[PDB]
RNA sequence: GACUGCCUGUUUUUGCU
RNA sequence: AGAGAAAUCAAGGCAGUU
């Protein structure tokens, strides 16, 4: 592609200094800034003055080199109007304008004197004085050899084209790519579509109001079981004496005994064997134990493989499509009671955040308001549940080496004001390999019960545990939690922030209609209690959010994320109808059916459906 | 001069060892400056509890001050890293064992490391902030600058004005003409401890953030002036407004 | 629920807080994508006629259908062409300093933009490797790719990579010659750099060349091909989605388009897409200028918006936009190649439905067997599946909302509007009820001309205006804040104690300033966020780091060290580093000794660094943190050994080592972009001579340090 | 088969706009 | 078993040997 004349130098300098494919004539143009160029060296070829050459090269050079050799020149330029060439021998710089017309002079600018050529290798009369001859003769060569390889391609009217302006941008799409664009469009690239501008006037439907609130279905079928990570309200804790975790770990395996009061077969009663040897191990010193052959059956060590052999051996005949069925459930009687028993006062604050720095009026106040929330919402059993779920997360993914064959144990334990240490249980981590944010590590995890029902924990063994003339019932599920899970539940103090938030803008918005803070605010709010309107004093009130919240968050799946979503819509509805407001809805307005699809087995949800219709449903 | 050496010493092996990137376009920099395997931004949040206790949990280039066992603990490892090429893995307590047992730069490397982040805690530490009233305020958004700066300047001239401060024998006078000349000797008198070829990519982003100005949209009651403007989380809200003076 | 309503107070929209589950897991989507995205792609085949026929709607090219045509009660697939073409120019003769702007944008920054820019996005499908890679990675070999079957260099515009692009599909064949490691089982060591008792090894791997074959049909396919995924972590949501992501071949002609979009939408008042363009919504809700009047407020989402929408609307639009601004005929050729190759699009199936037979179950393809999508057994390439109408993802949201906004502009709605993509806001302000239903339903027939689809499930409307819902932001009388947005994001992120504290305190701040948080609320989410740093970065009870801190009797003078906490409510702005200074609490030495240039810990990065919360939309944050001897980085993962492609690793060491060469001799690419004309060698040699040269040296000094270079 | 070691815990077709 | 919800995890690859 390169011209003859053009040097591969010179070609290969050019390549880059301009963009000339997306140019008009960019192929022209780069060959005329190549002769430009050329005809710069020409005029510099040995020449030289003192002892440096006469004329230095400003075309198609590193602009800091440029700015260098000006500074020794005591010169500047402007980098859009830089000189072509310097002569050191009359401190003049020159620039290359090939031209057509020979006969305007038209001094282009008065920091460099031009030079221009007529294109046929004659120069302008003050570029003749103000050059050599040699120079001159050489110019003519190579031009006659320029014009000769133009009229050999017919480029004449490109040339004056390129001589008579700048660039022009432009972009190209070809025949082929057109035709291949246009494979699965009825129009061309540029939609010309031969119709008349206008909006039609359709017909549509009226839209109706909504007098009375949805009324959500109740769904039926056998109550939801429990099926959380760990057990709730239903966890007691066993007061050992102060020290560290090995010591509590060590009296708790040497002063019990362990009978079984009821036997589940999704657990079986034999893995208790591997809780015993768990905690031998954790209390010898060593935190990490071995394999023993009822890990097989604890951890589902080669189910994967098993399942797959069996599946195998036992198939049928069709190969038709994979339908899955979601259980229909009930709501349980355990949520009201579960969340009676998590707002339950206790002796001790389970809520201990270190305090932050305070420098302003404005921070003692900041840490005034949580101080009293803290206050609030620790000395209860939420606050215990929530302290139990924090340590047992962070202490199972913290020992989640992620990649790791051997059984780790996790006490869950605690510490009172006393010192004395809290044994709740302990989570045993098996053979792990999670990579995907899908897959889930085995666990097994022992927990102290306060009472078994086998209707709310159908899948747990529950074993009686024998310490110190007191009785306590140790329950024992084989779970499977994966990382995602851990790392959200390691982060499960956070659930303290939203009923914060209510306590925060109640005594905020009391502050400012009385223009001062008092931080001793009991105020009365109404609710619909047991149907009916009742007024509480928001200590409970953020004690049941709380509870209700660590209730949501420990059962969140895309039921209850859907259903929240949903439901939003039917809160504000309701807000709406409360300020004697009217609500529309368009036609085939069914919002209730979005909030009615997520209605499948969470206990939770239901709980929450069951709260909204008991609840008024029209405001006259 | 051994920096000269150095530097064409580094040419040579770089072209040595890398002919293909070496014949790529300068302009292609601002491609391969960020050409990495690693996906470190994607849910980084869900792994930093188990990859600080993983072993050999933190990168660190290799160096003569961090010995390979300190007090039975091994600090280091003998491999570089895998798509690394000047830089290896190490233990956590490399930044402990730094903290104590490291080597000290120079006490003006220091005030000018930590030249912004002290004018602003200057700037909060020497107000005398009012009396706390509360009421109904209305906090209305409106874009305001975030912090002062040291000088106002155009926000389409701040290149220009930093390449007068960190490399001003490598710019045109175009970009001379475009600089905010008067922001330009305090950076430099400000910034001359770090202007060096080392710490050159940290000091270019504190002189533009002292001369930088960043419209943000944040709540107020009166109107900002652009230094009650960095401490509008606390100085107003929809319930409570202090006074500064 | 009746504890979450309450009856005085405070209004039942102050606990829309409450109404958030964000503390809890969030839900990850199992196994194949297939049934999803063929149910993706099969919805838009649905929506077509009033009375479902796949059949007969397989055959449409352009999806323009007649007024009687559109399911008035139900939702339409397809737009209406002479109602595009006046929507478009109703709304080029409003808002024209948007469209000056837009003039300005095509004629000064347009020609300006580099194609660099491709590298600062994410995970891009490769066409040559199959797999999902980094951008820069992607935007390198789709260079290399274009810079040898073009035989030329390509300009570091981006009109340049678009024009590459075009030029490549003229060729009937094409060739990658790639690298790879032959065995990436056999790990090799070398001594590099050390032989002085304490060595430093290397891995070496062998770099084979490969060559792979491209067809003109087949790399059409790979520039149509959309690689598919699972969105995890989605929050508020039944069912799990897919999205995909285009090739980097048809990105730069993507991204030309969006810029343009985004300079319209950032000056029609009408648009809250745009970030700094939320807070106009608030002035909307405070105008309360009403007088005896009927007005309305009409809050909801469009529902199946990237399945009723046909690229032939959009590109429509964009020519009227184009030719009534006057432009050359190659802009609106250059903005209409994307929305021509996402009509004739390729979205990838995943591995196989799932067919059950008893109890196990295998993975097979859709044209296997017969299932609930055999219709579309036509439409299947490869592994791949077309689909002329619906968008399957939401790669141009911008352009999707500037086509509501003309669909917005008529005569008889005289009401404000607000539009951002999918979710939309309404305000109605008539004389009498039924001045404002007809407004409603003209505005809901009008969205559905272009194929907008109103929800009817999820738009509510108001009649007294006041309350209302735009992007989880509710609002009665004004907008309150929603903490729980933010919760999910208040876990320490995984970069380094320095960087996560700040980021940390950057979003409670941010929270703060928002409304969504308070005193109370901002101070006990420091407090929370505090005990999850120190517990996360080895500073709580007897772990590996305190215990090295204390037989070495180091004492801990950073809070991720164990120290008590020295930011406050109103020091969240500050530093840690010179917070601490400040007080006393780091001397002189220690200072001078973490803050040393000297560290080989420290990692120099950025004051401007991701933050995604969870999988939402992308934002930046501002890390000022001084690089102090604690801001370091993780150890890099290294599941790419044992892999075909771990040759990549050797590219990047290399241009590790050409970026370390810079910077070095370039200061001024810090500061701005690189512009030199020029390959690398030449620039770099260059400015080695201009470095000696300029130096005070003696001149036999100079030359012979020039002499060394080679 | 499994059976001797090696490697991987985000990079395996899987966090886009 | 279990986790779980519209389909996955319950380790996976590679080299040699067999
Ligand atoms: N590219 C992306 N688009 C997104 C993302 N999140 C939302 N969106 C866009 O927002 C819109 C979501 O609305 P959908 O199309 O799912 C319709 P609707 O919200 O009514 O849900 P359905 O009722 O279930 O159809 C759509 O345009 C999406 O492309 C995201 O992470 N990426």
């Amino acid at each position: 592609d390169r011209p003859d004349h053009i040097d591969s130098r010179v070609w290969e300098l050019s390549e880059t200094q301009e963009d000339w494919i997306t140019q008009v004539h960019g192929h022209v143009r780069r060959v005329v800034e190549c002769w430009k160029y050329t005809i710069c060296c020409l005029i510099s070829n040995m020449h030289t003055h003192r002892g440096a050459p006469q004329y230095d090269v400003f075309k198609w050079q590193d602009r800091s080199t440029i700015e260098w050799i000006c500074s020794k020149k005591k010169v500047q330029y402007p980098e859009r109007d830089t000189p072509d060439l310097y002569d050191n021998e009359r401190a003049v710089a020159y620039k290359v304008l090939l031209v057509s017309d020979l006969s305007d002079h038209s001094p282009t600018s008065g920091i460099y004197h031009d030079l221009a050529f007529n294109l046929e290798g004659e120069a302008e009369e003050s570029c003749a004085l103000v050059l050599r001859g040699s120079q001159l003769q050489d110019i003519k060569g190579f031009l006659c050899r320029a014009l000769e390889w133009v009229v050999s391609n017919n480029l004449t009217q490109e040339v004056v084209e390129t001589i008579s302006g700048e660039a022009k941008l432009q972009f190209s799409v070809g025949t082929t790519f057109r035709t291949l664009l246009k494979r699965d469009t009825d129009w061309d690239v540029i939609p010309t579509p031969r119709v008349e501008p206008n909006v039609p006037r359709i017909e549509g439907r009226r839209w109706t109001q909504m007098k009375k609130l949805p009324l959500l279905k109740e769904k039926e079928g056998p109550p939801s079981p429990w099926r959380a990570l760990l057990l709730g309200a239903d966890s007691e804790y066993i007061v050992c004496p102060p020290g560290t975790d090995q010591e509590a770990i060590s009296w708790i395996h040497s002063q019990s005994e362990i009978e079984c009061i009821r036997e589940s077969k999704s657990t079986p009663a034999s893995v208790i064997t591997c809780l015993t040897s768990s905690l031998q191990s954790f209390a010898e010193g060593n935190p990490v134990r071995s394999r023993i052959h009822e890990d097989i059956i604890a951890f589902g060590i080669n189910k994967k493989q098993e399942k797959k052999q069996s599946a195998s051996s036992s198939a049928s005949g069709e190969w038709k499509r994979a339908e899955y069925q979601v259980e229909e459930m009930s709501l349980p009687p355990w949520v009201e009671e579960e969340m009676v028993l998590l707002r339950s006062d206790q002796e001790d604050n389970w809520i201990e955040l270190e305090k932050n720095a305070i420098y302003t009026e404005v921070d003692g106040v900041a840490e005034g308001l949580v101080d009293k929330y803290i206050e609030i919402v620790g000395r209860t059993k939420v606050a215990s549940v929530i302290e139990k779920w924090q340590i047992a997360a962070t202490r199972t993914f913290s020992q989640l080496h992620t990649d790791r064959s051997r059984i780790t144990a996790c006490p869950i334990i605690t510490r009172d004001p006393s010192g004395n240490c809290q044994f709740w249980g302990m989570v045993l981590l098996g053979p792990h390999h999670v990579k995907r944010d899908t897959d889930n590590a085995p666990l097994l995890i022992a927990e102290i019960m306060g009472e078994d029902t086998e209707e709310k924990y159908p899948k747990h063994s529950v074993f009686s545990l024998k310490v110190e003339e007191k009785q306590f019932l140790l329950s024992l599920k084989i779970t499977s939690f994966s990382r995602n899970k851990l790392y959200t539940f390691s982060n499960i103090r956070r659930v303290l922030i939203q009923p914060a938030s209510i306590y925060s803008q109640v005594v905020l918005s009391r502050a400012a209609e009385n223009n001062s803070l008092n931080l001793e605010v009991n105020p009365e709010i109404q609710l619909y209690l047991e149907g009916a309107q009742r007024g509480m004093t928001l200590y409970q009130w953020v004690r049941m959010i709380l509870c209700l919240e660590f209730l949501m968050a420990i059962y969140n799946n895309p039921q209850m994320e859907g259903f929240l979503a949903n439901m939003r819509r039917l809160h504000m509805s309701r807000h709406a109808m409360m300020e004697r407001r009217q609500v529309f809805l368009p036609f085939g307005s069914r919002p209730e059916d979005k909030v009615n699809e997520c209605i499948i087995n969470n206990p939770i949800v239901a709980y929450l459906a069951k709260g909204w219709n008991s609840m008024p449903n029209v405001y006259y | 001069e051994c920096t000269l050496r150095a530097l064409v010493e580094e040419y040579n092996g770089a072209c040595k060892e890398a002919p293909k990137e070496m014949s790529k376009q300068f302009t292609d920099y601002n491609t391969f400056k960020r050409y990495t395997t690693s996906k470190k931004d994607h849910a980084p949040q869900m792994r930093l509890v188990y990859s600080v206790r993983k072993p050999w949990p933190i990168s660190m280039t290799p160096s003569k001050e961090i010995p390979l066992v300190f007090n039975g603990t091994k600090l280091k490892d003998t491999i570089l890293d895998l798509g690394e090429s000047k830089r290896t893995r190490a233990n956590i307590v490399v930044p402990d064992y730094w903290s104590k047992y490291g080597s000290q730069t120079s006490l003006e490397v220091v005030n000018a490391i930590l030249y912004a982040e002290d004018l602003k805690v200057q700037r909060f530490f020497s107000t005398e902030w009012g009396e706390i009233r509360y009421g109904r305020m209305l906090p209305f958004r409106k874009p305001v600058q975030a912090c002062p700066t040291i000088e106002e300047v155009n926000p389409a001239s701040i290149p220009h004005t930093l390449l007068q401060v960190f490399c001003p024998q490598y710019t045109t006078l175009d970009s001379k003409r475009k600089a905010h000349m008067g922001a330009v000797e305090k950076l430099k008198r400000v910034m001359e401890p770090i202007c060096k070829v080392q710490t050159q990519e940290s000091a270019v982003h504190i002189a533009r953030s002292l001369i930088d100005s960043n419209k943000k949209w944040l709540p107020t009651v009166v109107d900002h002036t652009p230094r009650t403007a960095e401490m509008a989380h606390f100085l107003c809200s929809k319930y409570h407004y202090v006074h500064t003076n | 629920m009746n504890l979450f309503t309450p009856l005085s107070e405070i209004n039942p929209t102050t606990t829309q807080e409450l109404l958030y589950a964000y503390t809890g897991p969030a839900p990850v989507a199992y196994g194949t994508r297939t049934r999803a995205v063929l149910e993706n792609i099969i919805r838009p085949y649905q929506y077509f006629y009033k009375e479902p026929n796949v059949q007969r709607a397989l055959d449409i090219k352009t999806g323009c259908k007649e007024p009687e045509d559109i399911n008035v009660e139900g939702p339409s697939s397809g737009f209406h062409t002479a109602s595009v073409l006046k929507l478009a120019d109703n709304f080029f003769r409003k808002y024209r300093p948007a469209m000056e702007k837009l003039k300005y944008w095509i004629l000064v920054k347009l020609p300006k933009l580099k194609y660099a820019e491709l590298s600062k996005g994410r995970q891009t499908y490769s066409f040559i490797h199959k797999r999902n890679l980094p951008a820069p990675i992607a935007l390198e070999e789709t260079v290399e790719f274009l810079e040898q079957n073009l035989r030329r260099k390509i300009g570091p515009t981006l009109l340049s990579y678009c024009q590459a692009i075009a030029d490549v599909m003229e060729l009937d064949e094409t060739t990658y010659e790639g690298a790879r490691d032959p065995r990436p089982w056999d790990i090799q060591l070398e001594e590099i750099d050390s032989d002085e008792e304490d060595p430093l090894f290397r891995q070496v791997g062998r770099e084979e060349t490969y060559t792979i074959k491209f067809s003109r049909e087949e790399l059409w396919d790979q520039m149509r091909t959309l690689n598919t995924m699972w969105k995890h972590l989605e929050r508020g949501r039944l069912n799990r989605r897919t999205i995909a992501t285009p090739s980097m071949l048809i990105r730069g002609f993507v991204k030309i388009v969006e810029d343009a979009a985004k300079e319209i939408l950032e000056n029609v008042p009408t648009s809250g897409v745009p970030v700094g363009g939320e807070e106009k919504l608030a002035k909307l809700a405070s105008k309360q200028t009403f007088h005896t009047a009927v007005t309305g407020e009409l809050s909801g989402d469009q529902e199946k918006f990237n399945e009723c929408l046909d690229p032939d609307a959009m590109r429509l639009m964009w020519t009227v936009f184009l030719r009534k601004l006057g432009c050359p005929d190659w802009i609106m050729e250059l903005f209409n190649i994307p929305f021509m190759v996402f009509k004739s699009k390729l979205a990838d199936m995943g591995e196989g439905l799932v067919y059950t037979k008893g109890k196990l179950t295998d993975r097979k393809p859709l044209g296997e067997m017969p299932s609930e999508f055999d219709d579309l057994v036509r439409n299947v390439v490869g592994n791949s599946i077309s689909c002329r109408l619906g968008m399957f993802m939401g790669m141009y949201n911008l352009t999707s909302t500037l086509l509501a906004l003309i669909s917005i502009e008529r005569e008889e709605l005289t009401g404000s509007h607000v539009e951002s993509s999918d979710d939309f806001i309404h305000f109605f302000n008539c004389k009498t009820h039924e001045e404002m239903f007809k407004q409603a339903e003209t505005l809901r027939l009008t969205l559905k001309l272009v194929g907008i689809n109103m929800s009817p499930s999820k738009c509510i409307l108001i009649s007294p205006a006041g309350i209302g819902e735009f992007n989880s932001k509710f609002h009665h009388r004004d907008f309150v804040g929603n903490v729980a947005t933010e919760l999910p994001a208040l876990v320490p992120n995984g970069t380094n104690p320095m960087t996560d504290l700040a980021m940390g305190l950057n979003v409670i701040k941010h929270s703060v300033n928002t409304g969504q948080m308070n005193l109370c609320t901002g101070a006990l989410a420091m407090r929370i966020f505090n005990h999850a740093y120190k517990y996360a970065y080895m500073a709580l009870g007897v772990t590996r780091r305190t215990r090295f801190m204390e037989e070495n009797a180091i004492t801990p003078l950073l809070t991720n060290q164990g120290a008590s906490p020295v930011h406050s409510f109103s020091t969240m702005h500050l530093d840690e580093v010179a917070l601490r200074r400040h007080l006393g609490l780091l001397d002189e030495e220690t200072l001078r000794r973490i803050l040393n240039p000297n560290n080989p810990v420290t990692q120099k990065g950025d004051p401007s660094m991701f933050f995604r919360i969870e999988n939402k939309m992308p934002q930046i944050m501002e890390d000022y943190s001084v690089p102090s001897c604690f801001k370091y980085t993780l150890s890099r993962n290294r599941t790419i050994q044992d892999k075909p492609h771990k040759a990549l690793l050797n590219k990047e060491e290399r241009y590790q080592r050409v970026t370390s060469i810079i910077n070095k001799l370039f200061p001024e690419v810090l500061i701005q972009e690189a512009s030199a004309p020029g390959t690398v060698r030449e620039s770099l040699k260059r400015r080695l001579e201009l470095v000696v040269e300029r130096s005070d040296l003696d001149e036999e000094r100079k030359k012979r340090i020039l002499s060394r270079i080679f």
